[PDB]
């Protein structure tokens, strides 16, 4: 008759219940949302309250209650839940809802060793006072629950033992800004910090996880992926391996080119025993890749590339096929099969494909990537020469074998090596592109190492970022954003540390960046286009010309200011060649949109003052970044309207952006009748992209007689992709609802 | 995962233009 | 500019 319910506080222990405090907080969180029942939430959580429960559990419980009502039909629960979680997270880090002033926060964090001390060196208290005036902690209210789950899970600075969270998303953004523009002239430094801060807090520009979790802290390791090229020698094999180990110990995705390793049977090169072949070494790279992961299998990912005509290609192609002898399988690494014009022509004419160990055909490997003419000449030449060890395979058998394996595992990727060299930012004769990275979006020059510390080797890196096509109003907002993206990344290049000499060489030499988009799908839904009918062709053309033009304008602008990258002379850019001059011709047949930009003015501006960065665009996939922004992933159509994630904290649901008004506008992944629509769009994007795009092929067995995908369809799609100049092909998904 | 029908027609392909 |  005074039946209370004692809440317990952070060692302040006992106290009565405050069900009106709670309601106030809920009420607040609900402000502006539509279709959310505060009572419903209260009922669901009050029922699990027990007499001496700590306050932190009252919050988790109201948070989960809200999260569990998220649905297609009631999507504002995602904000109600996030807002509660944000509120809780404030109290958890600061003891109040109101964040401490920035200077005080930074000072306390530097004493605690959670923020780099250089922050206080590079900026004055008055400078921090001013940044604080740019900050808007109410943007914390725009995150969706899944977004807060990710920030909380892997962005915000915290203690991973105790669980203690030390910061709010706005301090993350403001300090990422500050660190990246810390070396700017006092004259412009803070205007840049503010402009970027705004761009990232309002989700216009997304940034990779290592960057958002680390810049501001004492580390200097921000690598997401590297590209190493193995020479045909124990020294290189050793170096390659060494390099992989250092790089996976920093969580980087690895893309390895082991195409030149000579084939099984070849003669000993004075002490180097490659009699045994590629596989034993591949195994060795796999163990290197997995050296710093959980069981010896969990975590650490790589993709290994090799020419289609390699002598052991038929053994290589079935490396992840589970039914087979243990010794002849390297299952936990994806492969990237490298193909060019001549290979496909042999398929089309039903002729043979000749396998050869690279060791035995002088000049063939290089020609393969850099000069098709010459490749054709040496190829036919060596076919005829009977001194040369070789093997003949029916091109149809070889192609189907590879498509088959690509079909089953989903992880046998294609790389059109002529397309990456005839349509690239680089000169193939001096710095050809002979491999991709883990997710087949990166395409840069690499040189083999002779020792881990070899200064004449080159390792390519992933320096990434992305435009939210869902958060810009017109494409002319991309000029400001290109500036801010390019400048921040370029700064990062000098900010971070390089574990291997050859990886420093590549970054400082070519300053290569890979900026792409996210939210494509939602962008097309708001403009009433679809992926599979070809209705989005000109819009895509318009959107990717604007992205590329402004990126080049921003980089050109930057070279003016601070000088072109040291090896700018090895680019086609240097010679007055533009992406619009070398794209694959057939594109002309599927899109008429005219260039809206002065490419000729920029051509000269580029020839004259050069480019800060040798590459600027690359369309990578993005789960995390996309989630924080509540956006569809990179350029992929959504699988369905609500996507589910698991957690220790219950089921996380996230509804596609503006489902309310665009459910009929979206074209879900399995609603596309086939791949042509999408492959065209990828081809159009590739006109302007410097690097590559992680494109997927998707098949639904329901759509085929007897539930079997014809090898004909698989080859036709493959050839469709090559015909519209697609550089790479990534995942292949099979199924009809996920 | 992927269950395919491995029947290939080169005649069909033939006429394709790369 | 352009390096030198």
């Amino acid at each position: 008759m005074n039946q209370n319910l004692l809440v317990t506080k952070r060692d302040g222990s006992t106290e009565r219940i405050n069900l009106d405090k709670i309601h106030r907080v809920l009420d607040w969180a609900a402000e502006g949302l539509h279709n959310v029942s505060i009572s419903q939430v209260e009922l669901r959580s009050h029922i699990q309250f027990y007499d001496g429960i700590k306050t932190s559990d009252i919050h988790e419980t109201i948070i989960k209650a809200a999260a569990d009502l998220i649905s297609r039909d009631a999507p504002d629960y995602q904000y109600l839940a996030a807002r509660l979680a944000i509120f809780h997270l404030r109290k958890k880090a600061y003891g109040q809802f109101e964040p401490p002033a920035l200077y005080d926060h930074v000072v306390k964090m530097v004493e605690m060793g959670k923020y780099d001390n250089h922050l206080l060196e590079d900026y004055t208290e008055e400078e921090f006072k001013q940044m604080d005036t740019f900050i808007d902690h109410d943007r914390d209210m725009t995150f969706s629950y899944a977004a807060v789950k990710q920030l909380e899970g892997k962005y915000l600075v915290q203690n991973r033992v105790t669980g203690e969270i030390y910061e709010s998303a706005q301090f993350l953004y403001i300090l990422v800004a500050a660190c990246l523009f810390s070396n700017y002239p006092r004259e412009t430094r803070l205007q840049y910090v503010k402009r970027f801060y705004d761009a990232v807090s309002t989700f216009k520009i997304s940034l990779p996880t290592p960057i958002m979790s680390g810049v501001r802290t004492p580390t200097r390791q921000f690598s997401s992926c590297v590209l190493i090229e193995c020479g045909d020698s124990l020294d290189s094999i050793n170096a390659t391996s060494s390099a992989i180990v250092k790089y996976v110990s920093q969580r980087a995705g690895i893309g390895i080119n082991a195409g030149r390793i000579r084939a099984l049977g070849s003669p000993i090169r004075g002490g180097e025993a490659f009699h045994t072949g590629c596989i034993p070494f591949y195994k060795h790279f796999q163990t290197a890749v997995k050296s710093c992961s959980q069981g010896g299998v969990r975590g650490g990912a790589a993709t290994l590339f090799y020419p289609m005509w390699h002598l052991e290609v038929e053994s290589l192609l079935v490396l992840k096929n589970n039914r087979g002898v243990e010794g002849n399988r390297v299952r936990h690494m994806d492969y990237g099969v490298q193909i060019n014009k001549l290979m496909y022509t042999r398929l089309l004419k039903g002729e043979d494909i000749t396998l050869f160990s690279p060791s035995d055909v002088p000049g063939l490997y290089d020609a393969f990537f850099a000069d098709q003419e010459e490749f054709e000449r040496l190829y036919t030449k060596y076919e005829k020469d009977d001194s040369i060890r070789k093997q003949r395979v029916k091109a149809v058998e070889l192609f189907s074998l590879m498509m088959q394996e690509r079909a089953s595992t989903g992880r046998i990727y294609i790389q059109n090596v002529d397309h990456c060299n005839t349509h690239s930012p680089f000169d193939p004769a001096i710095a050809p592109v002979r491999q991709s990275n883990l997710c087949l979006d990166i395409a840069l020059p690499t040189k083999p190492l002779n020792d881990v510390n070899d200064e004449n080797g080159e390792i390519a890196l992933c320096t990434l970022s992305a435009f939210n096509l869902g958060a810009i109003n017109n494409l002319d907002e991309l000029e400001e954003l290109a500036i801010l993206a390019v400048r921040a990344l370029d700064a990062l290049l000098d900010y971070q540390d390089y574990p291997i000499p050859a990886a420093k060489r590549g970054a400082m030499g070519r300053r290569t960046l890979g900026i792409g988009v996210i939210n494509f799908a939602y962008y097309l839904a708001k403009h009433g286009k679809r992926y599979s009918d070809g209705s989005a062709n000109n819009l895509t053309h318009k959107t990717f010309e604007a992205i590329q033009y402004y990126l080049l304008k921003a980089s050109n602008e930057l070279a003016k200011e601070q000088g072109a990258c040291p090896w700018f002379n090895e680019t086609t850019y240097a010679k007055g060649i533009l992406p619009i001059d070398t794209y694959k011709k057939d594109l002309d047949t599927i899109a008429n949109e005219p260039l809206h930009y002065d490419w000729e003015a920029l051509r000269e501006s580029i020839k004259t003052h050069g480019l800060r960065n040798s590459t600027l665009s690359a369309l990578m996939p993005s789960e995390t970044s996309s989630q924080i922004s509540n956006a569809t992933n990179g350029i992929e159509p959504p699988r369905g309207y609500v996507s589910i994630k698991a957690s220790k904290d219950g089921i996380l649901r996230q509804v596609v952006p503006d489902y309310e008004h665009l459910h009929d506008a979206y074209e879900l992944l399995w609603e596309m009748p086939g791949n042509d629509g999408y492959l065209q769009l990828v081809g159009i994007m590739q006109k302007f992209i410097d690097q590559s795009i992680s494109a997927n092929t998707n098949y639904d067995p329901s759509r085929f007689p007897s539930g079997k995908v014809p090898m004909q369809q698989l080859l036709k799609d493959l050839l469709t992709a090559y015909k519209f100049g697609v550089k790479t092909l990534y995942y292949q998904n099979t199924r009809d609802g996920a | 995962v992927g269950q395919i029908d491995s029947e290939v027609d080169t005649d069909d392909l033939s006429n394709f233009q790369l």
